[PDB]
């Protein structure tokens, strides 16, 4: 994937590729800033289904932002159309499904675009004619406007020809209906992506404070060492849970140094206890950090 | 004339069923087609000539009519004009699209901060039969043993 | 709400795509940036002519700023600075606010402003110049942006404006005009605010101070307990206040880290001492957190 | 300096409009790296073919360069590699300092090499290549726009050009050029340079090696008040050397924090034995505090 | 570095999997030439037509060479002969070094010369020849790669080329070119020179 | 008898040729190094041959290198 | 069992006639280079990396090896590091013989690890690499081969690998494990060796030394013989250490010429006092070699 920025000369023909392949430099450079700062600039920062046709095996998709491994920014509010309904009436064997948002590969060598026949490889673009506001004037007109050829699909069948980011999971009910996985999490891009996360951290900030509180009216190096790590790290855990619209890395990091700290004292605990960060599947790190970091609390 | 031909499927490696040279067999992505078209290039001597030829002008649908009939779907066309940069327009955007303005990948050519050449622009294709899916696969077929 | 062009053979030109193209690649810079910071927008530079104050004149020399909508302003760069400021208007007034405003963007188009009047402001406007190209050695005319920067009053009507503080003026002991020495606007430098910029300096001067006392008395609990967080602090504080040039989001969680570590020595001072961070009124935020600091340093 | 064009209806498509736009693009995306970062430029990637070296010359196998004036260099993806750097010019000396350099855009044009005599460096290539449609199957040539990227030596006059440093050259014992194994240019990202990705691991494993004998230990005030520090550094350390794909800034605020706290416990080693960050030269910010580091968990 | 190609069924069959092979095929032939030779390079064969010496043309006709990096030059076999070397530079000289001179590998890409010109010379030509099939009885038109092999002088600057001596030239008694009677190209086989 | 190296080109005709060119190439480099430390690099390694028919006036190998 | 393809006419695309002419070709190299050499094979490289052995790891950090039937290992230029070598398990062992090792090949197939569980261990392992064409512009992704390597130690089990040597642990006097100071794995490369390039460089200088002082000196016969001994001896075994990148074999033939003709200058030792050349256990011949050249130059 090589990218051929334009050079404009004196007089010359316009073309296809100068445009194409400008847009591409842009986008680069978009992800090599993103880079500098975050070692994994992808994941979703928003997913929203109806679940009113989730009983009778329909999975319908009603906004979806993800930003791709790729750089590739997908957006359905806006910029973007939202996914066919994804059937689960394949999977009416299993007792539990992932399901991932779907982008097929670019194609080096061009046939990317989708003009309705079929084929072994998927396309990735869509053409849709829309009216489009002049901004300077008053006047619209139609003009094609890219679109991307965004599907669901079952996270266990084969996935070769597109590039896949998880956006939910479900499982059987005791009414043997389909539900939402009640503690699933996506790769994240934002905190605010997953309201479950948000919920247990909300609660250990309140045990943290409530820890905080009791112990410095109760005023041995113990006692100093567990009311300062807790004093130094609340006014930054909560700054970043007030305005959770950014990167979990950042929240890692903060959280990890309160749980390292917190070790030092335990005499029952792992301190290799706290988890490694993993970005696509960051149910492996959140949700123990947190009964690590609650369990440690308790243990004052 | 040359022309890429996308594969139905790419060139791979196979132990029941493997590819025979006989086949003469090329890397899965495109293949060549050299006897699916020709090249037909104009020239012109005046800009009344040039704009009739132009997308949008008289003469570019005529011919188009008349090979429509005079070469059928037996082979496609690549059109071409050659003429002097002097006799092109200079691109110009519009908030409406029109028959007779500029093409992106043909025709848009930008204005000269007065540095005639002779430019070569695209005109179009002709090709009858677009190759269309709607096949339907089968139900049933001719099958007398005879 | 923005359409991303499909550029393929065949196309026409039109300006909408152009428009288009350049809305996303905003956008695209806009998600970017807010991956590590939650106010990626405010003042970086602004300066004025306080020359004509004195005869009731606000004349802007430079301002950079980013809008809340990933409008990049830069009267240095890429744009004009904005009518000079009649405060005649205001002379009743002991303090007034002084807001740089861009007019909202119009959903329906009509954003170029042609001459013609209207109920609404329009946030383009269209000027012609002759423009070097860089390959080659030829140079035009060419229709360039730019924005419909104007500064209002804090207490006008501002709902057709995005709005951004950049200066707060005051009445002197003459009855003139003259500047409020103690003014915030939102910075995204810190370089923006000097007021700001020489009181972290006195901060680390102070920090450094106790710290060298500190050190010479190597009661010892106590002495290990605050030397370790003031030795914790400085190598970091030090080098964001060597180059000024980050987010103040950056700046706060340092000390902010750092006050809290000495509230658990001063049992007089509250844990909530500490204020939370708001961008748009950093004025509640820095100089009571310095103050702070300063008292804790000095106890 | 830049002037953003304005698409119109009945505009004309001129070379200056794209020329222009793609200019603001890249300065947007310089100032939002900018809000995070001091020095948000240096070497991602500087390769060079190590066997050529005893033949006397330098050849480039792969560079990623980000210059100070937010454009960026990458032979990998969208750049041709340099010619190759003759080192028989520098026989009587010992040890030469190679960097990249990329001439200085003339804001009055010209910038673009004709093949004409020209008493300054040009800055753009022409090439010509044939380049895929990706909406459809066709493929046509184009001008795609090439750097005039050259190595220099240090010790030449580069009044023209910006530069940034890449590798150093020493003799080997045989006389012969080899490359110098301790060498570190500005850097963007800490996979750059594998020699100080090496350090910096080693520093780790012997954090950890300490952290766990004191661990297994558990007048012992001494040891919970170190071990702490060794606790609470550890979770990031780890993580930020782990997958080295992030500004040196980020390291650097870190590593500065655990020696802080270091030296409130020895005495030999003052505050002060902690360097400034400097991003043009790390080899006398990095190599230090690491030694340091070293010393004081030895200790 | 070198990708070793893994076939295996179902894979799809590349140009990448060809070229990744060969250069792990002449690397290790290399690493056992090493096991007993300090310097495997050097010269087999630097035949020169010296009969147009005197109209100060040097056209080589047989040369063998195996490069510093592995790289086997061999006219008799795979390689075409460089350009005859024009000697109405070299007037106000009195004895001049010839060296072959070879392009260096770009790491990038972009080694086969495809008729454009740039800052630093192709390494690889194209060009079409007829070779027969040995099973059969049947000849046909096919691609084969040739080395873009030039000779320089060493006055010259070399810094892009690779280079190997293989004829030293003399002003003779009458004035006129010769070659060396006393010239030892870096040899790899004695009967070279 | 002339070796050829083959260009591995993208979407030409893909020919026998190629294969047999590629092969004998690697044939001749192999051959090539032996050459430079010996001077006969040719021979027989094994050479075991049934005689046990030998009296019926019949040989046959075994066994050759 | 190697089963050369026929490419003649209507040949068919099999992955056999590949994976065939692949087997071919290394024999074919192999073969040529046991024409000169005994023992074609051996270390080249093995840097491992000292800061874990605290920690009871041991790691690769460079590996260059030459196996028994011509497999070429090169993790600087093909090739992955092994994983990294759990000690725990051998902690009660005050002395550890690690070797690398690469399963053997499977005759029957099934020589791919696919990732499944089988009772004998998979060689090879598929990688997926973005790799540049070089004669052209476009880049794309092939499927790279790579080796199975791992360590094991020398008293386990190792039936089904091809191995040999690479490094010895021994625990110092704290107890922490250290690199054995004096361990020589099968050599290809003399160089490989930095302990073996400082004792061959002492005694070229000790040669030297007593060949000037003789020299300069000329039982006269004695001295004359013993004079030319060293004369005859000297330009060659330099030549043979001033560029240090031949096999084993070579070196060991002249030095064993000069400690027999040094042997009939002296009655005090034996006369079978060279050793015999041992390939896989070097450290019985060049240690006491060079030991016995030392002495007798001494002794003069």
């Amino acid at each position: 994937m090589k990218i051929y920025r334009p050079l404009w000369e004196d007089g010359a023909f316009l073309m296809p590729q100068q445009f194409q392949q400008q847009a591409a430099w842009d986008v680069h450079l978009a992800d090599s800033v993103a880079r500098m700062g975050l070692a994994h600039p992808w994941g979703v920062v928003a997913a929203e289904f109806d679940d009113s046709l989730l009983p009778l095996s329909r999975l319908n998709a009603t906004r979806l932002i993800v930003r791709f491994p790729d750089g590739t920014l997908i957006d359905t509010e806006r910029a973007d159309n939202l996914p066919p309904v994804c059937d689960l009436s394949t999977v009416s064997d299993r007792s539990l499904v992932d399901i991932v948002l779907a982008l097929p590969l670019l194609n080096a060598n061009g046939g990317n675009l989708d003009n309705g026949s079929e084929s072994e490889r998927p396309r990735r673009w869509k053409s849709e004619r829309v009216n489009v506001q002049e901004l300077a004037g008053h006047e619209q007109s139609e003009v094609a406007v890219l679109r991307h050829n965004l599907t669901l699909r079952m996270a266990h069948q084969e996935n070769a020809a597109w590039l896949t980011c998880p956006v939910t999971r479900l499982v059987r009910d005791a009414q043997g209906q389909w539900c939402r996985d009640p503690r699933f999490i996506p790769p994240l891009l934002t905190l605010s992506a997953s309201p479950s996360l948000m919920t247990e951290l909300a609660e250990l900030l309140h045990h943290l404070q409530a820890r905080r509180q009791r112990l410095m009216s109760m005023r041995d190096v113990s006692l100093f060492w567990l009311l300062n790590a807790l004093n130094s790290a609340e006014p930054v855990l909560k700054e970043l849970l007030d305005m959770p619209y950014r990167h979990p890395e950042l929240l890692y990091r903060e959280l990890a140094r309160l749980a390292g700290s917190l070790l030092t004292f335990s005499l029952e605990h792992n301190v290799d206890a706290v988890p490694a960060y993993h970005h696509e599947t960051p149910e492996n790190v959140f949700p123990p950090l947190l009964s690590l970091l609650n369990r440690l609390l308790e243990a004052s | 004339d040359r022309r890429r031909i996308p594969l139905k499927t790419p060139l791979t490696m196979r132990v029941h069923h493997p590819v025979s040279l006989k086949s003469r067999p090329v890397m899965g992505d495109h293949a060549t087609d050299v006897n699916g078209q020709v090249l037909l290039q104009l020239s012109t001597q005046t800009g009344s000539e040039v704009q009739g030829w132009l997308p949008g002008g008289h003469l570019y649908s005529d011919l188009l009519a008349l090979l429509h009939v005079y070469l059928g779907s037996r082979l496609d066309v690549r059109l071409q004009l050659c003429v002097e940069r002097s006799l092109l327009p200079d691109a110009r955007l519009s908030c409406r699209p029109a028959a007779g303005s500029p093409q992106l990948g043909r025709t848009a050519v930008m204005r000269t901060q007065a540095k005639a050449r002779v430019m070569t622009i695209s005109l179009g294709r002709y090709q009858r039969v677009q190759e269309h899916y709607q096949r339907k696969e089968t139900q049933e077929n001719g099958d007398y043993r005879w």
